[PDB]
């Protein structure tokens, strides 16, 4: 079943040719020919990727998109019994006793 | 991966074939016919075949691997598959 | 089929044991199931008549098609395997360098001096390959694709370029 | 300040002072202070330089007063010129009338933002009045089609009110 | 607010540059994927500041800081949600690409595209954060297509591979289905509600809300990949193992969930729409988990996990409990990705080898690997106090403790034993037995790259569910009381799977051979449903575009009824009209015939 | 090309098959044109309905990626067959056999959920109580309007 | 083991075909011109393929014959009859005349409805 003596030759040739193409396809040592710390690193990373961004972010935000009507909408804080409003000095009552069931 | 050479493809293809029962392994050489010096069939064959493909993880078709008839052919077949040229 | 006999015999035995492999998966396992499937080929290898062997082949094949493993084992860069033409996407064929640019060219100066004798080793060759298929093919076209070797020294064997410079298996 | 706050209306703000139960120190409030001193500050004095260049040159724009002209309803019928104006009246009433009801679904939906889990008691006012706006809009202007115009506004209008009087007579 | 809304954009306005830099030429090409991956690492950090102000006070915000186009009456802006569900996803899905890219990097070290490659994972998560963040339909409708697109690219990584575009064309096939409900719904709020914003939307509070939430269902469908829709993530397994693990843990098929969480003010309303998500994801979950029980592929169990998981998330949105569905997505992210890179792990030493059957032995041989493993098969089954049992538990506990469908609720609970059995096969066979793989050994999981990406997302899935759930604000009723039976059901099928599970694998052992049981092949071939549909349907459409729409009619009859008649009426009456022969007396004869019936049929004389 | 190499009609006698089978380049025992019901095939040949998928992996191929040799007739739907399209291997279950499973399944899935909507499953609790005239107010009921009561009471 | 049932999607495999056993002379007899087609053709090609001087591309008139046999082709060997003009009637006015009634009965139902009042259009303002 195995190659025929014409066929076992051809393979032969190919595969010396193929070897010395493959062969050539290796690099010189002069090739190519090319044309004519963290903490630093990570520090200028984090003034041009970060600060700069941040900065030209909050100009825009604070004197672009918060002089217009409702661009930036917070819901407004949470007011538990007790608490005191800043803005007015008003304390809100604490809610009435509990049966204190434990 | 680490590469593959002629000689390092040989090795194993021998190995291989030094732990296959029906082989001995002092008179086996890499041009050994498998039938005519060897005294194997076809179906020991197939089987021999089969573990090189196991060896080295892929596949030798069928109308490929009946033609490989002494471990030389197969250390041949495999070269050229994986672009060995030493 | 143009397979023989013994051809499918053959191709029935590998593709029984792969799918018996993925039954098992252990390989202790595999082996001892691997044997028995051998001895029920070896029973029957003698047969001479070859109506009862057809026959035999029959049945094999009706049998595997019951036993087959749905979802077998494949060699991952196989056809059918997760890696098969995974690397066609970076072979690009040797005739792309003809193209580059003068200055992409005198990066690899020793690369391309080299390439230049491939291609004159290759019109220098081309006249008598054609030649000598012109005068080994019989009239009314060739049978058979197989092709033939080189006659002489210096004769390159016919239609080889294609398979010499075809692109590596891993190229990048 | 910068918009009026009777066309965009906010509910006074109500903030609850710090009460800190814990003696660990807050992560929030030292980051505040550093964003005001690495981002506030800097941009803030950027920004200060800008506005003095702008009170050097200081100049003015004006809001676009229309007169009022004769509608649809008092031109005479093909008198093109009469109706060429009163038909761009309309249109400009039209594009007006969309930004009135785009300002309704402002408040809307920062009212629902704002109040949170309890939008849907705290902006009933606000639901009412895009309600009612909605049907205001919708009957001048809902199906007159693409080619819409002062005349099919008109015509759907007289329409209606052919409709509302036949109910009345039936009261 | 200040510091809030500065912050919540320059983490967006971050993972940009590397995009920007790259398309405009002005980077560094030395070393881009580290830098990309150092941007990822940054935005975390600056994600972590909103997310503690909203942990704090819950402060929320919506910043619409573009008007982009006024049609009519609707304004479209593009707005940014920096509510609960964007501040705790947006660091989560940060943290995990984060392991990802320094993955990627050694991963994808050899592959000489590898810049385009950590491009498309970033395009990738900004169209993810563009979907999560999405304060307006029409803005979430581009994170949702483009999450698809960018999909498209990375399944198809390896294009001159057939499988690999057929995987990839798949995947858009199955998520344009879904997106017909997505258009439906935006239609349908702009008709009747007059918006697409998500505050009008809710203010207004439609009651006939049954077609606009089958549309979003319909999308759900198509994106998290619920039956029906469903082959295409198994298929997605195609693309390099890092889009895998990005693909399943974050961006994609966690959109489609997304989706209805974020519409759960219409959905709570309408018990409809609840009784058909609960049995969409209940047959979900099961079916994709019967399919793991056989698959071989390591990459496609895992992928069939996350098609069981997504189903479980389907479920919990089905029975009105849209905060652990959310829950679930967040801590699901962290031990499936690391599961996914724990398999690449083991198939780069294995010489890209990914059937387990020709595994087995490296549980010694590779033992962080190992490590992260089996915390990651523990997370995922739920063993308590592991990052996935925050999340799992308090989902089937408020399963089986609802007004629900009977047969949705049995069915999560096999899964969940589904679960468990699937977990056992890749630890019994990747790390256990004998070694199977060829004799050439290279098994090397020594790469720092390797190791911190996966130590990173293994502390994880160990505190990460842990740290969660003690700092999210409750916003539902936790469900506490109930029969003991209820409330340790997801921990004992559980261990009963596992039990099972072991006792299944140790078979393979023995010395028999067994013929395969119709439910055997039903598993593996995946219900069949890829072998039938993925042709039937090819074959019908494709064959009725050929034969009718081409040849039929625009070929022939659109023809034939026109120009071809009337352009063979023209010759034959040009043949009547010029054959003559020419003969004086022929003429003239038909002139005395012309006269003749001018005057009596015609009166032409009166 | 040229006019007679190009398709044409229906062959109407064996020696008209004969040409078109060698146009073709095919044998005219193999060459068997489209039935000439007047759909517009001409002489072009019928070729066995197979997938490209179907076709052996390991010949090499002009075009290895379509699997087709330079020459060789195209299908008619070739590309409908190509690997990216429709599949006809065979299957380790029969067609029919895998219809009646995957149909079997789902019809029976969703018979059950029916089962299991009609029969819910829930504990034995009362319905959730609610303050303030069941939150009335809350839930965006009108101030002006008094509610009906509903009035909650200790168990 | 029951037999296998081939359908259009789902072919026979040649190992369960009889027709690959059972071979005679005359089949040995068909598969040799079958080679000796495929052989000739792979010369032509090869010859052109392997042509060092040729730049361009090899002219296949296989796959031109394929594209103006699905094409050009068509209509000189239409044939108006019974089976066109059915096919032709059904798939090309058919469709048509369905989604008529479909969505002018939809729009006539919901005209009906804006008149008498009975369609919720409360917020809708855009069309
Ligand atoms: C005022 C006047 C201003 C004029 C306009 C200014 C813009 C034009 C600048 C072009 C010149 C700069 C330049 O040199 O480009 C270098 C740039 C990189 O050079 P390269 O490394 O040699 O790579 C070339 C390959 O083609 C690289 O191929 P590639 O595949 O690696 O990438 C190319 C990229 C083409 O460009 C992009 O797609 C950019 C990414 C999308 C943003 O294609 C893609 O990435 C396909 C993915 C599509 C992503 C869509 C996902 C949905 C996002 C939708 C959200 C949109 C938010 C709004 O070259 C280009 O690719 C040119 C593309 C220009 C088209 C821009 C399309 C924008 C979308
Ligand atoms: C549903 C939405 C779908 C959107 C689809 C379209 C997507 C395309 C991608 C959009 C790109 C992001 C655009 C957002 C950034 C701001 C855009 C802009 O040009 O700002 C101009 C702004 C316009 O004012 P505005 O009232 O909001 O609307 C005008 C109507 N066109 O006026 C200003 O604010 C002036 C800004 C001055 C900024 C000063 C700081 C500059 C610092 C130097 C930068 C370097
Ligand atoms: C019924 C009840 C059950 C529930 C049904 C729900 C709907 C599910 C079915 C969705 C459509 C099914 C077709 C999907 C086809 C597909 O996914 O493409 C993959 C297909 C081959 O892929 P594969 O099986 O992985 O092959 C591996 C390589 N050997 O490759 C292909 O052949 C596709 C490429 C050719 C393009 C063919 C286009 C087919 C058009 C039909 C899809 C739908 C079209 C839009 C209409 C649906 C929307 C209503
Ligand atoms: C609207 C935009 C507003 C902000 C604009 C700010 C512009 C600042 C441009 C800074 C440089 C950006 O472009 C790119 O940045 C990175 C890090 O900085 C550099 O990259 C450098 O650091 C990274 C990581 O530390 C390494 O992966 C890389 O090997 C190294 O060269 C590139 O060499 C530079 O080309
Ligand atoms: C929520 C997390 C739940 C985690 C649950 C974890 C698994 C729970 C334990 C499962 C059963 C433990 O394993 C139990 O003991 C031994 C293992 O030594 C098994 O014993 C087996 O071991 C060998 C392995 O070579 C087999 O070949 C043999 O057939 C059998 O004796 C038992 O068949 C099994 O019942
Ligand atoms: C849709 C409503 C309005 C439609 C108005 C169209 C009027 C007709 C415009 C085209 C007239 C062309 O007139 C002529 O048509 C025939 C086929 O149609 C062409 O002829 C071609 O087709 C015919 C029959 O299919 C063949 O016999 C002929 O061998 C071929 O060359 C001519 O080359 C062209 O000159
Ligand atoms: C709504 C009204 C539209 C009016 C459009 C204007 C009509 C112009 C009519 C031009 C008619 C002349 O066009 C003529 O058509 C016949 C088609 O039968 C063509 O004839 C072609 O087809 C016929 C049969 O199919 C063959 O016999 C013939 O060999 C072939 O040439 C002529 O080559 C062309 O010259
Ligand atoms: C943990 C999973 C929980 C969910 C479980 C869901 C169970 C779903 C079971 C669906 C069964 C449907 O599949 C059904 O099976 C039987 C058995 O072959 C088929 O039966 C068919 O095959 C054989 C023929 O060789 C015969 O039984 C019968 O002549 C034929 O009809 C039915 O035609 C098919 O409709
Ligand atoms: C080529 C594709 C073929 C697909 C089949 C297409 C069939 C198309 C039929 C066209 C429409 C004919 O039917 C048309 O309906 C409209 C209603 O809108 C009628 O319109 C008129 O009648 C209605 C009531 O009937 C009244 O409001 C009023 O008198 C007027 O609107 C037209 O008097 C009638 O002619």
């Amino acid at each position: 079943s195995g190659y025929t003596p014409e066929e076992k030759l051809r393979l032969q040739q190919l595969r010396e040719l193929r070897r010395r193409w493959l062969k050539d396809q290796e690099l010189s040592p002069r090739e190519p020919v090319l044309p004519p710390y963290k903490t630093y690193r990570h520090s200028i990373f984090a003034f041009t990727h970060v600060l700069i961004p941040v900065w030209i972010i909050h100009y825009y935000l604070k004197y672009h998109v918060t002089t217009k009507p409702y661009t930036i909408v917070e819901k407004k804080p949470r007011i538990f019994p007790g608490d005191t409003i800043l803005e007015t000095g008003e304390v809100i009552p604490p809610m009435k006793e509990f049966p204190d069931q434990h | 991966a680490p590469p593959l050479t002629l000689e390092g493809i040989k090795d194993r293809v021998l190995y291989v074939l030094k732990l296959y029962d029906k082989i001995d392994p002092e008179k086996l050489s890499v041009n050994s016919h498998f039938m005519k010096d060897l005294g194997l069939d076809s179906l020991d064959q197939v089987e021999i075949i089969m573990a090189m493909e196991d060896e080295f993880g892929f596949e030798i078709p069928d109308i490929d691997a009946e033609k490989l008839m002494c471990p030389q052919e197969i250390v041949d077949y495999i070269a050229d598959k994986k672009d060995v040229y030493e | 089929a143009y397979l023989t006999h013994q051809q499918k015999v053959l191709r029935l035995y590998k593709r029984a044991l792969r799918h018996l492999e993925s039954w098992c998966i252990h390989r202790d396992k595999y082996r001892y199931f691997a044997c028995l499937l051998r001895a029920r080929f070896d029973e029957h290898k003698n047969e001479k008549d070859m109506v009862k062997a057809t026959q035999l082949l029959r049945e094999a094949e009706e049998e595997f098609w019951h036993g087959q493993h749905p979802q077998p084992y494949i060699f991952p860069e196989s056809p059918g395997g997760t890696s098969y033409e995974r690397y066609e996407c970076y072979k690009v064929p040797e005739w792309c360098l003809d193209d580059w640019h003068p200055s992409e060219k005198a990066m690899y100066p020793d690369y391309f001096a080299k390439r230049e004798q491939w291609k004159k080793l290759r019109r220098e060759s081309w006249e008598r390959e054609v030649k000598q298929l012109q005068e080994e093919t019989p009239v009314g076209g060739p049978r058979t694709e197989a092709l033939p070797p080189a006659r002489k020294q210096g004769d390159l064997p016919p239609l080889w370029w294609h398979i010499v410079t075809r692109p590596r298996e891993r190229p990048m | 300040d910068s918009w009026d706050k009777d066309v965009y209306p906010e509910p006074p703000r109500r903030t609850p002072a710090p009460s800190p139960q814990t003696s660990l120190p807050n992560p929030i409030t030292y980051l505040t202070k550093a964003f005001d001193l690495l981002v506030d500050r800097p941009v803030t004095l950027v920004r200060e330089f800008i506005e003095r260049q702008h009170a050097k040159n200081k100049y003015y724009y004006y809001h676009r007063e229309f007169r009022r002209v004769p509608d649809i309803t008092e031109c005479q019928e093909k008198d093109v010129l009469c109706m060429f104006e009163a038909e761009m009246q309309w249109r400009r009433d039209y594009k007006v009338d969309q930004e009135i009801v785009n300002i309704i679904q402002e408040r809307l939906k920062a009212c629902q933002q704002r109040e949170g889990e309890s939008h849907r008691q705290n902006c009933a006012k606000e639901l009412e009045q895009f309600t009612q706006v909605v049907k205001a809009y919708q009957d001048r202007y809902h199906d007159l089609g693409a080619h819409y115009s002062a005349r099919k506004c008109l015509a759907k209008q007289k329409q209606r009110m052919l409709a509302e009087r036949k109910a009345a007579k039936e009261a | 607010m200040n510091m809030f809304s500065s912050l919540s954009l320059v983490t967006l306005l971050l993972l940009t540059m590397p995009i920007m830099m790259m398309s405009f030429n002005t980077y560094k090409p030395s070393n881009y994927p580290l830098y990309v991956k150092t941007a990822i690492s940054y935005a975390f950090i600056t994600s972590m500041i909103p997310t503690m102000m909203f942990i704090h006070s819950g402060q929320e915000l919506i910043i619409s800081n573009w008007h982009w186009l006024t049609i009519q009456t609707l304004k479209l802006s593009l707005s940014f949600k920096m509510d609960y569900f964007s501040m705790m996803f947006i660091p989560v899905a940060l943290f995990v690409t984060w392991s990802i890219m320094e993955f990627s990097m050694w991963y994808m070290y050899s592959d000489p595209n590898i810049n385009k490659f950590f491009k498309y994972l970033l395009l990738f998560l900004i169209t993810m954060l563009i979907l999560v963040t999405a304060n307006n339909l029409f803005q979430l409708f581009i994170g949702w297509e483009g999450v698809g697109i960018m999909s498209f690219l990375l399944i198809g990584w390896w294009y001159g591979r057939a499988d690999a575009n057929t995987a990839a064309l798949q995947a858009i096939l199955y998520n344009r289905i879904g997106d017909i409900g997505f258009i439906l719904a935006m239609a349908w709020f702009l008709t009747n509600l007059n918006t697409w914003d998500l505050q009008q939307i809710f203010m207004l509070n439609p009651s006939d809300s049954n077609m606009p939430l089958i549309g979003l269902a319909l999308a759900a469908t198509g994106k998290s990949a619920q039956f029906g829709l469903h082959p295409w993530l198994p298929s997605a397994m195609e693309g390099p193992t890092p889009v895998s693990a990005l693909l399943h843990s974050s961006t994609m098929v966690v959109a489609g969930i997304f989706l209805l969480i974020r519409f759960y003010p219409l959905t709570e309303n309408n018990k409809y729409i609840q009784s058909i998500t609960l049995c969409l994801g209940a047959i979900t979950t099961l079916f994709t988990a019967m399919c793991a029980l056989t698959q071989n592929d390591i990459k496609k169990i895992i992928a069939f996990s996350t098609s069981s998981q997504l189903g479980l998330m389907m479920v919990t949105i089905g029975i009105n409990q849209p905060y652990l569905a959310f829950l679930h997505i967040c801590t699901h992210a962290f031990f499936k990705a690391m599961l996914f890179m724990c398999s690449g792990s083991i198939i780069h030493s294995l010489n890209d080898e990914q059937d387990i059957r020709k595994m087995g032995g490296l549980f010694k041989a590779m033992p962080f690997t190992t490590t992260a493993l089996i915390v990651g098969s523990l997370a995922l089954t739920g063993m308590p106090f592991l990052t996935g049992f925050y999340s799992k538990d308090l989902i089937i506990e408020a399963a089986n403790t609802s007004y629900t469908n009977a047969w949705a609720l049995l069915m999560t609970l096999i899964a969940t034993s589904f679960t468990a059995i699937y977990s056992t096969r890749i630890i019994f066979f990747a790390l256990l037995g004998q070694p199977r793989f060829p004799t050439l050994v290279n098994i090397n999981e020594n790469n720092p790259l390797l190791i911190n990406s996966i130590k990173r997302l293994l502390i994880g899935s160990l505190f990460a569910g842990y740290i969660i759930s003690n700092n999210i604000p409750p916003t539902t009723i936790p469900q506490m009381t109930m029969p003991y039976y209820l409330k340790t059901t997801a921990l004992i099928v559980t261990i009963l799977g596992f039990i099972l599970a072991l006792e299944i694998s140790n078979m393979t052992k023995n010395l028999k051979y067994h013929y395969p049981s119709n439910a055997f092949k039903f598993s593996t071939l995946l219900g069949y449903f890829p072998t039938i549909m993925h042709r039937l349907a090819p074959y019908m459409n494709l064959s009725m575009s050929q034969k009718s729409a081409s040849s039929l009619l625009d070929l022939i009859w659109l023809e034939a009824i026109l120009p071809k008649t009337i352009s063979l009426a023209q010759m034959k009456a040009s043949t009547l009209v010029t054959n003559q022969k020419g003969l004086i007396k022929l003429y003239f004869l038909s002139f005395l015939i012309t006269i003749l019936i001018s005057m009596i049929l015609f009166n032409f004389h009166e | 090309i040229t006019k007679d190499m190009l398709p044409g009609p229906y062959p109407k006698t064996p020696e008209e098959r004969a040409a078109a089978a060698k146009k073709y380049n095919m044998r005219v025992e193999d060459y068997e044109p489209y039935p000439d019901d007047g759909t517009g095939y001409g002489d072009y040949p019928k070729l066995p309905d197979r997938s490209q998928q179907e076709r052996d992996p390991w010949y090499d191929w002009d075009h290895p990626d379509l699997r087709l040799n330079w020459g060789e007739p195209m299908h008619w739907d070739l590309d409908m067959y190509i690997r990216n399209r429709v599949d006809t291997s065979p299957t380790p279950v029969n067609w029919n056999l895998m219809c009646k499973h995957l149909f079997g399944f789902v019809a029976f899935m969703l018979f059950m959920f029916w089962v299991g909507e009609t029969y819910p499953a829930y504990q034995p609790v009362g319905p959730k109580q609610y303050p303030y005239n069941n939150l009335y107010l809350e839930r965006g009921g009108d101030p002006n309007k008094e509610p009906e009561p509903v009035v909650h009471y200790e168990i | 083991f029951p037999k296998y049932e081939a359908s259009r999607l789902s072919s026979l495999p040649t190992t369960l075909d009889p027709a690959e056993y059972d071979i005679s002379s005359e089949t040995r007899k068909a598969q040799a011109e079958r080679l000796a087609i495929r052989s000739r053709l792979k010369r032509e090609y090869q010859l052109q393929y392997y042509d060092p001087s040729r730049r361009g591309v090899i002219e296949d008139p296989a796959l031109v014959r394929w594209t103006y046999a699905r094409s050009a082709n068509i209509y000189p060997n239409f044939r108006p009859n019974t089976k066109t003009s059915l096919l032709g009637a059904l798939f090309g006015i058919g469709p048509l005349v369905f989604w008529y009634y479909v969505f002018k009965t939809d729009r006539d139902r919901k005209e009906k409805l804006i008149q008498e009042g009975k369609l919720d259009r409360t917020f809708n303002i855009s069309y």
